[PDB]
């Protein structure tokens, strides 16, 4: 009543791009749970990396690492299928506690980050400091990691479709679907989006045939 | 490994 602890910057893990996913929240009062489910980012994928972070920043890599830990033991499935549920524990002694629990295997890995951790009142200001001030360029590399995100599902989940497909598709609407898909897996490598999109744009047209064919 | 939402 007459103070708060409160988090003074954001706490998230790394997800797929390098980007930031926040958990708990900038300036929320201690003690403090909250869950969220992550899944896999490619097939038969057997781990996964729990990177912390804080900080304000969307790139992961202008953000101060808290740790890291895995949680093995996932079994097959397509990507995108597993539900791990990563939570974020603060309880009233700054301590947090982050769990990753595959929903499946009942399999659970935890890492305890002690009060002292992360950066200091000085390093905390600065941060808040370069957010604002690459706001701008934050946003950029969002939605290009977005724009990114969404190439991948259309690549992978066209891929898919023209095997379940077989015999069904044209030859023709094959041989240009497959070339699109190409360059779109080429365009995904580099870093800019109008090309992604672009790419997109390419398929979108050329799959009109293999998308009735998913009926 | 990744992971995603």
């Amino acid at each position: 009543v007459l103070l708060l602890d409160v988090t003074p910057l954001s706490l998230g893990i790394e997800t797929m791009g390098g980007v930031m996913t926040t958990l708990i929240a900038k300036n929320t009062t201690i003690p403090t749970k909250h869950s969220q489910v992550f899944s896999t980012a490619e097939d038969n994928q057997s781990a996964v990396t729990i990177h912390v972070l804080q900080g304000e920043r969307k790139r992961a890599a202008d953000n101060k690492s808290l740790g890291q830990f895995n949680l093995d033991g996932i079994n097959p499935a397509p990507r995108g299928m597993p539900q791990i549920e990563v939570t974020f524990d603060i309880d009233a002694d700054g301590i947090l506690h982050v769990s990753a629990k595959d929903k499946n295997s009942g399999k659970e890995q935890k890492i305890t980050i002690k009060a002292s951790s992360g950066l200091n009142e000085d390093e905390i200001q600065k941060m808040v400091r370069d957010a604002e001030a690459n706001a701008e360029a934050d946003r950029k590399f969002e939605e290009l990691v977005q724009t990114r995100n969404q190439g991948d599902h259309l690549l992978h989940s066209t891929r898919k479709q023209v095997e379940e497909a077989g015999d069904k598709l044209p030859a023709d609407d094959k041989t240009a679907i497959e070339s699109a898909l190409t360059a779109l897996e080429t365009a995904l490598k580099g870093e800019d989006k109008a090309a992604i999109e672009a790419k997109m744009q390419e398929l979108a047209q050329v799959s009109q045939k293999l998308m009735e064919i998913a009926q | 490994k990744n992971i995603i939402l």
